[PDB]
């Protein structure tokens, strides 16, 4: 699974029809001076598949509608074509169309050109491992300073919506709901096979007393409603034997409930330090526990220190590098990075790249720099150029690349 | 694989036939999460246990209007 083609229309600086062409299955850069329209690219992007663009009130939608002269902009759309060999949308198709369009009172998404609704789509990326308790298929600037600069308790929550805290809640409440109201219907199931048992014991009686001497009809067809009550008696014993099997699920998963937890923080941390030492020869850094309350970050570039006591880009190598090992731990299959970089040496720069080289192997990258250091590990070039107020995005040579940083 | 069948009940149930629902060994399903192969995250379990509801919920579904059809049947015949 991965983005094979974005399709842009009266989106904030893309104005016109923009058709994309098709993204190579690895490592694709995006570059172009400032100004020129990669952040609203990503932003079309997001803007289709994340979360937080989900709910829009009309003031924010209008936002995203082109502004500048000409004819009035009065709707707009993105559409993202998904390769889907991988079977990995539970589509069968090869391609699967998802197309946002919006207007002045408009906001409707069409999958393969139908109408589903947001809570179709959400389900529909949930299935294909896309979660909302997971913020980090995109990585903006924002993300990695705002991890750079959280409290210690705030990571805790983080690494806890990650691990499944509020999923589980939420899922375990819904079930609970779901078995109550299916309780009922067992009931009544029970309450007619009794009638049902009823009228086949009357049946009997007048069967035998015409033998010993009510429509024909039933008479006739006794045998048969007897064998059939027999299939809905043998379906009857399945769901008790569910609900039993059901209960033993619930019971077992609130006590497995805290190793589960414990679980993901070891192997997050345990990616963390194996990514900083990839991304920092050299040096090590680990997590550390609050009093829990929280979680802390402890990192020596020297062959420790606590998180603020460290250089604001150090701070924003350390947070990737976090970022980073939270991806290992709940791997996806495309990832779309808007400048990452931007806060970083150059000598961190080519360790990012030589990175994502590495990962570009089994995953889509789509990304945005400034900076020429990530043009090495990429498989296609894209330049976006900005004239007469609008964007433009085509393809362009490694040569040319090296020229929109 | 079987677990597989279960994640989609979780989030697109509608890929799922009555056929498909009737099939469904709701028992050994548990047994597969209650014991995996390989350790799974809090939110993982959290998605196959309203997958396996929601299964056992459209088989209830479908036998109460089984049920309800065979009664109606049953005395139709009577008259
Ligand atoms: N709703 C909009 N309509 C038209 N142009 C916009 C809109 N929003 C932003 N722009 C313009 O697009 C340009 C910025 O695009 P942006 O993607 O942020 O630049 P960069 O390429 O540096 O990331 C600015 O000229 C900006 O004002």
């Amino acid at each position: 699974m991965y983005i094979k083609q974005v399709i842009i229309q009266g989106f904030r600086s893309y104005r016109d029809q923009t058709i994309v062409d098709p993204f190579s299955s690895k490592h694709n850069v995006i570059v172009g001076r400032n100004g020129s329209g990669k952040s609203n690219f990503f932003y079309a992007i997001q803007f289709v598949l994340s979360d937080e663009f989900s709910h829009l009130r009309p003031e924010q939608r209008l936002a995203l509608l082109h502004e500048g002269t000409g004819p009035r902009v009065i709707s707009a759309f993105v559409e993202i074509i998904f390769d889907n060999s991988d079977n990995r949308l539970p589509i069968d198709k090869e391609e699967v169309s998802l197309r946002r369009v919006i207007g002045a009172k408009k906001d409707q998404y069409f999958l393969d050109k139908k109408m589903v609704t947001k809570n179709d789509v959400m389900n529909l990326l949930e299935s294909a491992g896309f979660s909302r308790s997971n913020p980090y298929y995109i990585v903006k600037q924002g993300k990695i300073n705002q991890m750079a600069t959280a409290p210690d308790s705030q990571r805790l929550k983080l690494l806890r919506e990650v691990a499944g805290t509020r999923v589980y809640d939420e899922r375990k409440e819904e079930s609970i709901s779901l078995m109550k109201e299916t309780e009922g219907k067992r009931e009544k199931i029970n309450e007619l096979l009794k009638y049902i048992e009823e009228r086949l014991h009357t049946l009997e009686e007048e069967k035998e007393e015409l033998a010993g001497s009510v429509n024909k009809k039933a008479l006739d067809q006794f045998v048969n409603f007897s064998e059939q009550k027999e299939k809905l008696i043998k379906r009857q014993e399945e769901l008790d034997r569910g609900y039993k099997s059901i209960m033993e699920l619930m019971n077992v998963l609130e006590l497995r409930k805290y190793e589960a937890i414990q679980l993901t923080f070891k192997q997050v941390s345990k990616n963390f330090s194996e990514v900083f030492q990839k991304l920092v020869p050299g040096g090590k850094a680990t997590l550390v526990m609050k009093k829990f309350t929280g979680v802390g970050i402890r990192v020596s570039f020297t062959g420790m220190r606590e998180m603020q006591q460290l250089s604001g880009g150090q701070k924003s190598l350390v947070a990737l590098a976090l970022i980073f090992a939270i991806q290992k731990c709940d791997p996806a299959p495309f990832y779309l990075f808007d400048q990452i970089d931007q806060a970083l040496d150059a000598q961190h720069r080519k360790a990012v790249s030589d990175m994502i080289m590495e990962l570009a192997v089994h995953a889509q990258f789509i990304t945005t720099t400034f900076r020429p250091e990530l043009l090495e590990s990429a498989d296609k070039f894209y330049g976006v150029k900005f004239r007469n107020k609008v964007s433009h995005i085509d393809v362009i040579t490694a040569e040319m690349a090296k020229d929109f940083v | 694989g079987p677990l597989a069948k279960i994640w989609l009940a979780a989030h697109w149930d509608k890929k799922l036939t009555k056929a498909h629902v009737f099939e469904c060994n709701l028992e050994s399903s548990v047994e597969s999460i209650i014991s995996p192969k390989v350790k799974m995250a809090l939110r993982t379990s959290g998605h196959l246990l309203l997958g396996v509801v929601r299964i056992y919920h459209r088989k209830a579904k479908y036998l109460l209007a089984d049920c309800n059809e065979a009664f109606i049947k049953i005395k139709m015949a009577f008259r």
